């Protein structure tokens, strides 16, 4: 029933003669302490607590940025002698600065998490598997402080870190898996999160960063969908992440040509690997196929693949993909505002709408674009489509547009039908609205272009235009626009 | 049977319990000192030490007492201590269960010769459940046929 018995037992064995790898540091001759272990259930998301003995060293033996490090031993085998002499070697680890209690117990539920991620992911059949370490939270009730501690067995092997929750990837001979693992994490959660930072021994990973889409949870590295678009511009899809049927992002050709610049033999296939999937393809074009299937009710900013393109079109902006001796790259900043805007985010829609038209835009401000007559068409379509999903500056614009032909697709004429049903949408919300109102008071005194003369309703508007001016407090105007409205009434 | 290593062990813990010093603990700190030692006693068999080594209805249990139970425990411990502890070098993190990674990182710090493949196989061969890991029922059945 068991082929394979002598393979476990030679590694017993193995581990039977194998030394403790921290013997000399003697931590058996530590006076033993007590504490309060609390472990967290993730699929519960409940916390179990208990009672554990330990030998903690007095001093530290590492620090990081954030964290100092302590090997510890956590007492079990007080009946029958450690066989393997190493399995109680745990390696505890303390804020260096002092944080509130709550954020060691959100480190462990972040922790724990990724290990469900991890165990998804393997579900999958992939050439190599995934696991990401247990971690748990000691406090020293005795101590003055009761000071907390994160918990996590010692693994000896050498620690990488494969990517960062920055961006950084390994700039050297790459391991296909992490960053398959990643990839695989955004396109199963439905673009909710990605988990990075991945790092450990081999594939044991420990002290994970998951980005979510609300940014919230997790803590403070949580940089939300900020986080997603840093990785993506340095993840470079592998045969791992096409095995599992994981689409590629959508990168400039600049970054493209960056991400294959960065060898060796890297992971084998094998032929097992599933087809990943809730789940969500990484491409714009499977994303616009999604938005159109779903019933829309004319909605937009319902695609978080939209918003990481537009986090990338800022960190463009900002500088973050610059070398520091180089001009920021304004060609693939665009590339992604487009991606952006064709998935419904109204900020890139106008802003691309504002940017094509050669009007004044706060997205990509210092970016300017040729002044073309295709350009000018593709200004105006963005101005439109803003328009009719609730914008009122691309209202206001794309009236102004009709009404006098300023930046009109030059597809298009003027139309002064079009051009009053904009002016009242733009309106009924809730640039002043008494010069709005003048204004179709002033087209159907005059006619034109589609509008045939309305004297009664142009005197109509000079006086709601006129009682508008006046809840603006600019009486004088207010009489002027009444005596337009006689004026036009006196036309009849 | 017990060393005076062992005997220090307990004495140490014995004394983290018995926090008023009395050199007694009452019975209901000795599930607590039980469950702390790394031990998992069902309730029956933790009612059943209650009530032996409280016998004469003193409530205190004395750290000789505590030793005659903990050799109780080791001559009484299903024989099965060398599965226990092998399972524990597999499961590198410790939460109950060997994944294929936990094996392949084994396999692969103590120098034996399966290729990824191998790994994945002792594991679905080992892995009746068919979740993807081995629990510690799992690892003693496939120790014992
Ligand atoms: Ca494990
Ligand atoms: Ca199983
Ligand atoms: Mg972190
Ligand atoms: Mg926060
Ligand atoms: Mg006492
Ligand atoms: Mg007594
Ligand atoms: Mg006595
Ligand atoms: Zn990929």
């Amino acid at each position: 029933s068991f082929h394979f018995k002598e393979a476990w037992k030679h590694a017993i064995q193995k581990a039977k003669h194998m030394p403790d790898p921290w013997a000399e540091f003697h931590l058996e001759d530590i006076a033993t302490e007590r504490a309060t272990r609390h472990r967290y259930n993730a699929v519960t998301g409940e916390w179990l607590d208990d009672e554990v003995l330990i030998k903690m060293a007095s001093q530290p033996f590492g620090r990081g940025a954030m964290r100092e490090c302590f090997r510890t031993k956590k007492l079990s085998n007080f009946l029958h002698a450690q066989q393997w002499k190493g399995a109680s070697n745990y390696v505890a680890k303390r804020y260096i600065e002092p944080v509130d209690r709550d954020v060691y117990f959100e480190d462990v539920r972040l922790q724990m998490e990724a290990k469900l991620w991890g165990e998804e992911y393997n579900r999958h059949k992939p050439p190599k598997q995934v696991d990401i370490m247990q971690m748990c939270i000691i406090e020293l009730k005795d101590r003055p402080g009761k000071p907390l501690f994160h918990l996590e067995h010692y693994i000896e092997g050498k620690y990488i870190k494969y990517n960062s929750n920055s961006g950084f990837v390994r700039d050297d001979n790459i391991r296909l898996t992490p960053q398959a693992f990643s990839h695989f994490t955004f396109e199963r959660s439905g673009h909710q999160l990605i988990v990075v930072d991945i790092q450990g021994v081999g594939d044991l990973y420990t002290d994970p960063q998951i980005h979510t889409e609300t940014g919230t949870d997790f803590g403070d590295g949580n940089l939300g969908v900020r986080g997603m678009a840093l990785f993506f511009y340095s993840h470079a899809c592998n045969r791992i992440c096409e095995s599992m049927g994981l689409a590629p992002f959508d990168l400039s050709p600049r970054e493209r040509d960056a991400v294959n610049q960065n060898q060796s033999a890297k992971t084998i296939l094998r032929g097992t690997e599933e087809k990943c999937g809730l789940p969500r393809a990484s491409a714009v074009a499977l994303e616009v196929q999604r938005l159109n299937a779903l019933d829309l009710e004319k909605k937009i900013g319902k695609s978080i693949l939209g918003k990481v393109h537009l986090a990338m079109v800022r960190y463009h902006e900002g500088g973050r993909f610059c070398e520091k001796g180089e001009e920021w790259d304004q060609e693939s900043a665009v590339f992604h505002l487009e991606h952006a805007a064709n998935l419904g985010e109204l900020e890139a829609i106008v802003g691309l709408g504002l940017m094509y038209s050669q009007l004044p835009h706060h997205i990509l401000a210092d970016v300017s674009l040729k002044e073309t007559e295709e350009n000018k068409t593709k200004g105006f379509d963005y101005l439109l489509k803003a328009a009719e999903a609730g914008d009122r500056q691309s209202m206001i614009l794309v009236a102004r547009a009709f009404d006098s032909g300023q930046n009109l697709s030059p597809d298009r004429c003027q139309d002064w039908l079009e051009a009053l049903h904009w002016y009242n949408t733009a309106l009924e919300m809730t640039e002043p609205r008494y010069m709005m109102l003048a204004r179709e008071a002033e087209m159907l005194f005059t006619g034109g272009y589609g509008l045939e003369k309305d004297p009664q309703r142009s005197g109509d508007l000079y006086t709601q235009a006129a009682e508008a001016a006046m809840e603006a407090m600019k009486g004088r105007l207010a009489n002027q626009y009444y005596q337009k409205a006689e004026e036009a009434w006196a036309q009849m | 049977q017990l060393t005076e290593e062992q005997i220090a062990e307990f004495k140490e813990a014995f004394s983290l319990f018995d926090k008023d010093g009395d050199g007694t603990i009452t019975t209901k700190e000795l599930g607590t000192v039980m469950r702390s030692l790394g031990q998992n006693p069902t309730e029956a068999e933790l009612q059943d030490m209650i009530n032996e080594v409280d016998a004469d209805g003193n409530g205190t249990i004395d750290f000789p007492e505590f030793l005659t139970m903990m050799a109780r425990k080791m001559k009484d411990t299903d024989s099965e201590e060398e599965i226990r502890e092998a399972f524990r070098v597999f499961d590198k993190d410790g939460n109950g269960y060997i994944s294929a990674a936990e094996l392949r990182h084994v396999m692969t710090n103590l120098g034996e010769k399966l290729t990824d493949e191998e790994v994945d196989e002792m594991i679905r061969e080992a892995d009746i459940d068919g979740d993807g890991q081995v629990n510690y029922e799992e690892f003693v059945q496939m120790m014992t046929a």
